[PDB]
């Protein structure tokens, strides 16, 4: 059972990685599972998108200030 | 400010609601002994930002349909900004009795949610009153089936 | 483990900072999330996929669109996720256009179809 | 056994009446402009009274509908008239969305008439105010329309006030664009002759 | 009929407003609003109860009452049309039990207050009578909505077969006081034909005189804030 | 039903319009107009797909369909009116562009119509410019 | 005054926080914290004594 | 109304209702006695009349009467606060112990 679950999760993660790279979403490795694991809780995906956009804006601002 | 056992006994007697007075004395002595033993065990056995923990609790309150309460908590913590006292309160949080009861519209603001909320409140009142009536009736029914001298 | 803890970890990873160093940002995020915890519209991934394909065509990547359709088939075939609509919406909201200059003709939600509120 | 119309059947008929299309036992008397319940069927007095109180809304609905339909076909009515019709359509769609909520609730019941009366109080107010604005604004065009709305702006009730202020901003957007064009282009698109600048050729 | 006297008052108010505006246009409500009884918020002008078992009498009475609390006639409880501005008068079936009739007659003043509040709202929401009266009618409409919500919920609990006579009488006690207060305010405002600062004066004074009870104080302070918003 | 059916009537009109005005004889302007209408009709089809999905989920009825279809009903009424005007004036080239400008102005009252007509006018004017 | 205001602010906060620390309990915890006692140990002792007090009050109630 | 519901549940003996009514009898007796002593008085005469009944030694009555006395003093206390804070009177009934003479 656990072997099947591990296989399934590996293949799902690979599929999601490919989908991300084909869509050129721009997201890095750490949004491997946890971010989507949060979205899988039934969280408002629109708000999740808004907040992640805000975090990206803040991160770019901080990297611009640092640079 | 007092000795650890002295303040422990003060707090234990405060919490104690204490038939004979010997029973109350024994209960208070047992409470003091238990407090002493717990402190001794912890001493023999012997992190995250507190802001992060209070944010956790505020998020949980907002999730639980208590956004106004979370806003109040946020304003309280901002006025606050003792930390270990807040941590102890954090651990103690949720230990009280649970609560089951606690310009204008633009023509599209017409929403069933406001009216639905009002309907649900007026349901809750009525229901709670009939529940209290049922419970008092059951208590009286039991007493009338009870001997009455103890 | 807890959703708030996961959000904290995500913000830490995004900012490359400690948990305490993002408290103001974390507080803003908490307020944003607590604004809405449940979706306001029905979930149905077919519309999401159609929107994705339309966006790819607008990005002149029809071969990539076919690849996306294949990958969607593969995922739903090996389905282990029960809330795909959400992840698809997230990825759509996070999609960028590196292969073309940024410019889009406005789409319509009253001339064109709009989701029926739940 | 006499036919008494069930609460559910009366709900369905009244929901049709709200939708502007008569029921199966309550039908629009077009000699009063309201839906009357036939007397061949026996229903209680309270049910009939509730039906009348609710069909008031259907009367207002149908009045607003007829006015919108009529002014919608006249290209001569001008951009301001078309904007008035659009605003009214929008309010109508809000009304329909509430009616659809009430439908969904009825099917969940499959809701009582009295709860529906309480639920229908606010729709009655909104549509009464809108019908009164339309009547006062009827037979006018251009700046007569703008004045008709601005007169209704003087209401002191904020719900009504907010409805009318939104409608007035929407209705002024065309007038404001014309004035901006008159103010910015120094030119007129007045083929209806609704703009306050007369050109004499 | 109160309607004709109020129409005369409204005509005089229109004439005085036009006389003060130097002939500027004034808002006027389309006539059908004042000319249609079937859009009033008051009342619109069966097996005999004495043949029912006492409990069945109570049930039928409670049905009629639940109709009557929202301005709708029951089967064995019927309304009597008014003359002049008055609270609704009701005819009660005389085959009812005297005790039941007394218990009804203790409740009926709430419906009287309701008929007063409804007439007040309708009259005082015409443009000529001024923004103060408009806002007061809107606030009264809010309170009446709350009352209606309460009685709707009580009807819902009825439909579960879980209320009776004395239970309705217990639940309704807050509303009886509230509606008495509303009707007293409405009658005083109508009979003094207060406009503008007159009405605000009356509301201040009443708000002071109702300092004795917290429920009435809170209600009147809410109302006074709301209605004073336009004047302020 | 009869209030909703006009949408399907407009759809049958739009379809015939697209087919006719995408034939080579009817000119490049009409070809492009038919292509744009085909895009809009695809959006309509997506809408009806979603409505079918909610049918199949047992989550739509009568009044809900009537509410949901109102934006598309207005959009398709506008589209059919434009198509009828272009056909009845047999506009080609700057004729068609003129008609599109004038209609876009007359439909200034409602924002949905304005946006639709501006999209259409940009798209169809691209070849002429 | 600042101590008293912090005290009653903490009282209200705990009341909202569904933890119910009282006046003198909060004062005792304040004194322990300034004495140098870990908040977590304080809370553990508080919960253990809460459970013990609940059990003892139940027993004494049936022992009345 | 509780007792009504209980009666309707039978559709119960008179004595159980008598037993159930024992506490009501005490309450209404105390209330009637408070009412009689406070009748025919206003302002400080009313307040004194009520304050005299507080001297009862029965604790059920004592608590009831103390609640009623707090409720009745809240208006008196508000007047005094305004007399104490505003130095002004809204006394049109003449119940406040401060007379202003215009």
């Amino acid at each position: 059972a656990a072997a099947a679950n591990l296989n399934a999760v590996r293949e799902t993660m690979d599929v999601l990685l490919e989908i991300s790279r084909i869509l050129n979403t721009g997201l890095d490795m750490e949004t491997l599972s946890i971010c989507v694991r949060l979205c899988e809780q039934g969280i408002n995906p629109e708000a999740l998108s808004s907040v992640i956009k805000e975090l990206r804006k803040a991160t770019e601002a901080l990297k611009a200030a640092e640079n | 400010m007092a000795s650890v056992p002295q303040l422990l006994d003060d707090l234990c007697e405060a919490l104690l609601p204490a038939q004979r007075r010997g029973s109350r004395k024994r209960a208070k002595q047992s409470l003091k002994k238990v407090a002493y033993n717990a402190l001794f065990t912890n001493l023999f056995q012997d992190r995250l930002p507190v802001k992060n923990r209070i944010l956790m609790l505020s998020f949980d309150l907002r999730v639980g349909g208590l956004a106004a309460e979370a806003d109040r908590l946020e304003e309280l913590v901002e006025g606050l900004e003792l930390g270990s006292v807040l941590d102890l309160l954090v651990q103690l949080a949720g230990s009280g009795p649970p609560r089951v009861l606690q310009n204008v519209r633009y023509g599209g603001y017409d929403c069933c949610h406001l009216s639905g909320i009002e309907a649900d409140v007026r349901s809750i009142i009525s229901g709670e009153e009939e529940l209290c009536r049922d419970l008092i009736r059951k208590t009286l029914q039991v007493m009338e089936a009870a001997p009455g001298t103890g | 483990k807890s959703p708030n803890v996961l959000l904290q970890n995500l913000c830490c990873r995004i900012l490359g900072k400690s948990e305490a160093d993002v408290a103001q940002q974390f507080q803003y995020a908490v307020r944003v999330i607590g604004s809405n915890f449940a979706p306001t519209v029905e979930r149905d991934e077919f519309l999401v996929a159609e929107k994705i394909k339309k966006e790819l065509t607008r990005q002149r990547r029809e071969a990539d669109a076919a690849l996306f359709s294949e990958l969607h088939r593969k995922l739903h075939s090996q389905g282990v996720l029960k809330n795909k609509w959400s992840i698809l919406y997230l990825l759509l909201s996070l999609s960028e256009d590196p292969r073309k200059q940024p410019s889009k003709v406005s789409g319509y939600a009253a001339l064109f179809a709009q989701a029926l509120p739940r | 056994g006499a036919v008494e119309v069930t609460e559910a059947a009366l709900v369905r008929d009244i929901l049709y009446v709200f939708q502007g299309i008569d029921g199966k036992h309550v039908k629009m008397s077009n000699a009063d402009n309201c839906y009357t319940v036939e007397g061949k069927a026996n229903l209680s007095k309270s049910l009939r009274d509730t039906a009348v109180r609710l069909a008031e809304l259907g009367w207002l609905h149908n009045k607003i509908r007829k006015y919108t339909d009529q002014r919608s076909l006249d290209r001569s009515f001008g951009l301001v008239g078309q904007s008035f019709c659009a605003a009214l359509h929008q309010e109508l769609r809000e009304y329909y969305r509430l009616l659809s909520v009430l439908h969904s609730q009825l099917q969940l019941e499959d809701l009582t008439l009295r709860r529906l009366l309480v639920w229908t109080y606010d729709p009655k107010m909104r549509l009464k105010t809108l019908a009164a604005l339309v009547d006062h604004c009827q037979g006018r065009k251009g700046g007569e329309l703008a004045s008709a709305v601005h007169a209704y702006t003087k209401t002191g009730d904020p719900y009504a006030r907010s409805l009318v202020q939104h409608i007035l901003s929407l209705v002024s957007h065309p007038v404001l664009s014309f004035l901006y064009r008159w103010i910015y282009d120094g030119e007129l698109e007045d083929t209806y002759h609704e703009f306050f600048v007369a050109s004499d050729p | 009929t109160w309607q004709q006297s109020l129409e005369l008052t409204r005509k005089m108010l229109r004439d005085k407003q036009s006389k003060k505006n130097s002939g500027q246009r004034l808002p006027v409500l389309p006539a059908w609003v004042y000319e249609r009884p079937a859009l009033l918020g008051d009342f619109l002008p069966a097996v005999p109860i004495g043949s029912l078992p006492l409990a069945s009498q109570e049930a039928a009475v409670v049905e009629d009452l639940l109709y009557v609390l929202v301005g709708v006639d029951g089967r064995y409880i019927s309304a009597q049309p008014l003359t002049g501005r008055q609270g609704r008068t009701f005819l009660v079936d005389p085959n009812l039990d005297l005790s039941i009739r007394e218990l009804v007659s203790r409740i009926l003043p709430v419906a009287a207050s309701y008929s007063t509040v409804t007439r007040f709202i309708e009259e005082k929401s015409s443009f000529e009578y001024g923004q103060v009266n408009h806002a007061l009618a809107a606030a009264m409409r809010t309170l009446v909505k709350e009352y209606l919500v309460l009685v709707t919920q009580l009807e819902q609990l009825q439909r579960q077969g879980l209320l009776s006579l004395q239970k309705l009488w217990f639940y309704i006690q807050p509303a009886m006081r509230s509606l008495d207060i509303l009707a007293s305010l409405a009658t005083s405002v109508d009979k003094g034909e207060c406009i503008g600062g007159a009405t605000l004066s009356l509301l201040h004074d009443r708000s002071f005189s109702y300092t004795g009870d917290s429920q009435a104080q809170e209600l009147c302070l809410h109302l006074t804030k709301a209605a004073s918003t336009p004047y302020f």
